[PDB]
RNA sequence: CGCGGGGUUGAGCAGCCUGGUAGCUCGUCGGGCUCAUAACCCGAAGAUCGUCGGUUCAAAUCCGGCCCCCGCAACCA
RNA sequence: CGGCCGCAAGGUUAAAACUCAAAUGAAUUGACGGGGGCCCGCACAAGCGGUGGAGCAUGUGGUUUAAUUCGAUGCAACGCG
RNA sequence: UUGAGCCUUGAUGUGUAGGAUAGGUGGGAGGCUUUGAAGUGUGGACGCCAGUCUGCAUGGAGCCGACCUUGAAAUACCACC
RNA sequence: AAAAUGACA
């Protein structure tokens, strides 16, 4: 049982959470919600002791080996898949890190003898002889086959990073702090096995994912992290909605049944005054009134940022009219000839399972990558905004929120329309100074919506925007690419969101690639 | 679980929706479907078709029962009435026979009034 | 219309090969009243797709078309204050006319080159249930399939 | 209403259970008592039968046909 | 001249709730439907957010001063 | 209004001043029906090409001017005398 | 009837590479088989559905272990859980 | 499904 005991961060010049304390403990899943920009993953952090609070005490578990997933399912790209499992487990990676300074250190001394003969002992301890033994297994029962087990981490689909990234967790857990274990969208196929697994075995586990049904059907507590404090409900989904509703809409009962008792209260103290006979009875109330102290209404930290993309010069005959890619990286080609137009259309949802390529389309289609052979073109007044599906090659280099806002724009004031642009979505005098390669997700993700909007792009590409959202952010998004009057492609995995408004959709497969049954609906209808 | 081999499927269709709930000889349910809650919200689930649906769904659900003989008992009007039946043949179910169980009443409560 | 009934209007046989079938695609993508360019793209959208398909006119043609056509076509059904669409069975006779009516309305769009380009790419790749032409033989067929609610 | 013809059926072909009380009783008893139009509607029920009678004696008709 | 509440488009109202989008319902105008007017469909117009100053990159919002309107109080032997 | 009856709602008996040259019944011919039936016309349906958006010619409303001559102004006036 | 704690007994458990559903701890290489076997026919229960498994008579006394692909060594057994 | 109205001679 891991709790916590008055815990607070200070970042930037505000306090995140202020004072919160909970206990953790038993066979039950803390799911825990929070508009991105507030708190979670950094309580996760704390909870797991990578970093420490401002205020407050980890009071960590003795040795019960905290086995967390982090939000990042790119940041192992360089380890090979049989390598990132086998770190998992910090005390036996570091030793054999340790131990990997024997065969490439030709000399050795009297201390180190003795380091040789102990670290040896300490590894065969730990489990050594069997650490590669007991990864390979997992890493195939998950459903990893044997193929691409030393194989470099970067040529994976990230359907499958996540899905090594989970087994990295698995080595002997208790207290799995899973963060956004979605995005990179799975399928749901992969959804429903992430479910099965989470939920058949037993442990103390803390979700933070997004996805309200995966959390309906997973977890049975609501760790709610919103307007200053860590408040939990017992409850899935549809019972905490209904109780952090209720319970605030009470609050706002409660504070109006004070305000409008004070009021004539006070309309007796005005009236009866002055009057000598009524006086030393409206003063009686006159203190009655002051006595009573209403209690104060905070602010939710979920907000709709107002994101509205332009269009910078109109392309009126078609766009894309692509003919023939036939991409291929390892195996017999992921699609052959995808022969399409556009017609400054809108979307086509192209969309599929997790590693059949849709990633590597939208690569060959925006030129980073070049088919095999073949002919794609572009019409010469179009202009491409671009969404990457991993964009850690842009927040980089160290620049503030503001520069790195600023370093995009065509012909704009320094002070206005681009510090205003960031106020439309959710920034402040005190977070434009923090810096770009700090952000967290969802806020990264809003990065991305402004440095669109200032482009103001005819055609955007967009591969997976719905990532890192806050299912507030994700209908202000979904409202300004419907009223988005130019063309666009998008490969998002979300149900109602190609249903609300896909016209186009283009479903790819290792052997048929339909396309454009309609709504999707349809689509889905006759499928 | 228990493996119910031999079943009854009431069929209760009436103006608006057909629901068929599918139960043992002992009147217990295993499974239900109805034709509005196949996706057909509005006029749409008054549809024989609809009926067809809902009937090949409640085929599912209870499957794993392996019940081979059905007692289906209609009830009520509606176009959802016959195409429905046809829907269970359709997925293999043995129905014994078929019967109408629709209230006649013997001039008893008054009926309502509320239309013009 | 209301009263009669029309027997068919008779048309000529295609010049270069005795088809009825050829002679009336080339005048449904005849524009303004000028059959002597129409005739030219055709004429000239063949040759350059029976080189291709290797041989000289039916597969070339024929098979481009016969997988082009419709089954089944959606409608409306108003009856008594009604508002749904209903899929309805297709006369043979308008198949191949819808046939030819969706490859030229598809096969205008392509703006690359020339018509006799623009025609003979749109119809090799509907030869192979390929093309944007042979796309529309699907969308109409799944919003045929998608609302059987109605019959 | 029963069908039992136990095993050569196959199908239901039950329009002689169904042409007896399915039509008549169930899609009449749910409103329009009045307790005074059906005594009204019944007599011009067979105010029309009658009629016909007339159409019966109405067989002395050249037409030429 | 003592205490409160307000001033946002032609009218009635939000947004001020802890600062980054001038909006709702009636109404006005120009078309369409009609024999014609209403109803209905499409498109559009406007305001110094009372005025004057103040920190702020940015104010309808936060602060100060003034004007206008609507209410209340100005007690008992 | 008065009398009788009635718990009450009201019932019953029953006027006048003033005002109009009409009110009404059945039937006939038309017209009309968001009444029924039959039939026709590019009327709809199936198609092809347009107007309404842009520039310009022209006619008409208004507005203006000393005068902006008069007439035509649903369909059936508005490339009209 | 359903929980939690204890005692006793019996079942109980793969890979990546296999003759094989190998918990370690390593002790060891010779026990185990006829107080009836090798394998034959009869099936319980479990079952990353291939197999373990045990009631069972008869048939009558061979099998195993070692080498071996392997991270590990094999119900050759036992103790400790 | 919705369809209101048209001063006299
Ligand atoms: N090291 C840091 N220094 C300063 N500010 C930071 C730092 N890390 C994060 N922040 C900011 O403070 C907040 C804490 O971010 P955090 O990682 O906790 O977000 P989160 O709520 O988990 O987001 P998401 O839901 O997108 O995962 C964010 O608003 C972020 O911009
Ligand atoms: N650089 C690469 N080298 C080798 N194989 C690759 C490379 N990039 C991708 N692949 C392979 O191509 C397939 C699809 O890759 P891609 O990144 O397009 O996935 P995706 O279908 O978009 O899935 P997701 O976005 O959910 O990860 C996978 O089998 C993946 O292993
Ligand atoms: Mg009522
Ligand atoms: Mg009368
Ligand atoms: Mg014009
Ligand atoms: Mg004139
Ligand atoms: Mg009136
Ligand atoms: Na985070
Ligand atoms: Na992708």
């Amino acid at each position: 049982m891991l709790v916590s005991s008055n815990v607070t961060m200070q970042f930037g010049s505000k306090p995140l959470f202020e004072n919160i304390s909970v206990k953790f403990g038993g066979g039950n899943r803390y799911g825990l919600i929070g508009a991105n920009g507030s708190g979670k993953s950094t309580f996760m952090k704390i909870l797991g002791g990578d970093l420490e609070p401002t205020l407050g005490n980890v009071s960590l578990d003795p040795n019960e080996r905290i086995g967390k997933l982090r939000q990042d399912q790119f940041a192992f790209e360089e380890f090979t898949v049989l390598d990132t499992v086998i770190m998992g487990h910090k005390e036996l990676w570091e030793v054999k890190q340790e131990r990997d300074r024997i065969y490439a250190l030709p000399e050795m001394s009297e201390e180190d003898g003795y380091k040789v003969a102990d670290l040896e002992v300490k590894y065969g301890e730990m489990d050594g002889y069997s650490a590669e033994a007991r990864a390979g297994e997992l890493l195939l029962g998950v459903g990893i086959p044997v193929e691409q087990h030393y194989g470099p981490m970067s040529e994976v689909a990230p359907g499958w990073k996540l899905r090594v990234l989970l087994a990295q967790a698995l080595f002997a857990d208790p207290d799995i702090l899973l963060l956004d274990q979605p995005t990179n969208n799975l399928d749901i196929d992969t959804i429903r096995w992430l479910e099965q697994v989470l939920n058949e075995r037993d442990s103390t586990m803390i979700i933070i994912s997004h996805d309200r049904h995966f959390l309906n059907m997973v977890c049975t507590h609501m760790a709610d992290l919103d307007y200053g404090e860590l408040r939990v409900y017992p409850g899935n989904y549809d019972e905490y909605m209904t109780a952090a509703t209720q319970a605030r809409e009470r609050l706002l009962a409660d504070n109006a049944k004070k305000k409008a008792q004070i009021a004539e209260l006070q309309s007796f103290v005005s009236r009866f005054s002055a009057n000598a006979s009524k006086s030393r009875q409206a003063t009686s109330r006159a203190r009655q009134i002051d006595k009573i102290k209403l209690e104060e209404v905070k602010a939710s930290s979920r907000q709709n940022p107002f994101i509205r993309f332009e269009q910078d010069k109109k392309l009126f005959r078609n766009a894309l009219e692509v003919e023939g890619l036939t991409k291929g990286f390892d195996n017999g080609p992921l699609f052959k000839n995808l022969n399409l137009l556009l017609e400054v259309g809108e979307k086509l949802a192209v969309l599929g399972t997790n590693g059949v390529g849709k990633s590597t389309l939208l690569k060959t289609l925006v030129g980073d990558l070049q088919p095999d052979s073949g002919t794609v073109k572009w019409s010469e007044n179009a202009r491409i905004g671009y969404y990457a599906q991993d964009h850690e090659y842009e927040f980089e280099n160290d620049l503030t929120v503001f520069e790195w806002m600023s370093q995009w724009k065509q012909e704009g004031d320094d002070e206005q329309a681009v510090r205003s642009i960031l106020g439309r979505l959710l920034f402040s005098q005190d977070d434009i100074k923090k810096p770009a390669k700090v952000l967290s997700g969802g806020e990264k993700g809003r990065m991305l919506f402004g440095k669109l909007m200032m482009q103001k792009p005819n055609i955007l590409i967009m591969d997976q925007p719905t990532n890192h959202l806050d299912m507030e952010s994700i209908e202000s998004l979904n409202m300004a690419l419907e009223l988005y009057q130019g063309t666009l492609i998008f490969v998002s995995h979300d149900r109602e969101f190609v249903s609300s408004l896909a016209t186009r959709i283009l479903e790819i497969t290792p052997e048929r690639v339909i396309d454009f049954s309609g709504n999707y609906e349809d689509y889905l209808r006759s499928k | 679980r228990k493996q119910v081999s031999d079943g009854v499927a009431h069929i209760h269709a009436s103006f608006n929706n057909t629901i068929v709930t599918i139960t043992d000889r002992q009147g217990n349910a295993l499974g239900w479907a109805t034709a509005g809650g196949s996706g057909f919200r509005g006029s749409r689930k008054s549809t024989p078709f609809a009926a067809q649906v809902a009937a090949e769904r409640c085929a599912d659900a209870v499957k794993e029962y392996g019940i081979k003989n059905l007692e289906v008992m209609v009830k009520g009007p509606g176009p959802g009435r016959e195409s429905t039946i046809r829907a269970l043949n359709a997925a293999g179910f043995r129905i014994t026979n078929i019967t109408d169980v629709t209230p006649i009443p013997h001039n008893g409560c008054r009926p309502p009034k509320k239309r013009r | 219309p209301r009263r009669r009934v029309i027997g068919q209007r008779k048309i000529l046989p295609d010049p270069k090969f005795g088809s009825e079938l050829l002679a009336k695609f080339v005048n449904i993508l005849m524009v303004d009243g000028k059959k002597s360019t129409a005739e030219s793209i055709v004429y000239s959208a063949l040759e350059t797709l029976a080189q291709r398909s290797g041989k000289s006119e039916l597969e070339a043609f024929e098979v481009a078309l016969e997988n082009v056509r419709p089954t089944v076509e959606v409608k409306s059904r108003r009856v008594g204050g009604s508002t749904y669409q209903v899929p309805v069975e297709v006369r043979p006779v308008r198949r191949n006319a819808l046939a030819m009516r969706w490859i030229v309305e598809a096969a205008r769009k392509r703006g690359d080159k020339s018509m006799a380009l623009r025609l003979a790419n749109e119809l090799s790749d509907a030869a192979e249930n390929k093309g944007t032409a042979v796309k529309k033989r699907e969308d109409v067929h799944r919003m045929a399939e998608a609302n059987k609610a109605f019959a | 209403i029963k069908v039992r013809e136990n095993e050569p059926f196959d199908v239901a072909l039950r329009r002689f259970k169904r042409s007896c009380e399915k039509a008549g009783v169930l899609a009449e008893v749910r409103r329009r008592e009045f307790y005074e139009k059906p005594t009204t509607e019944r007599k011009r029920a067979k105010a029309s039968a009658v009629k016909r009678h007339a159409k019966k004696l109405a067989r002395e008709n050249a037409r030429r046909t």
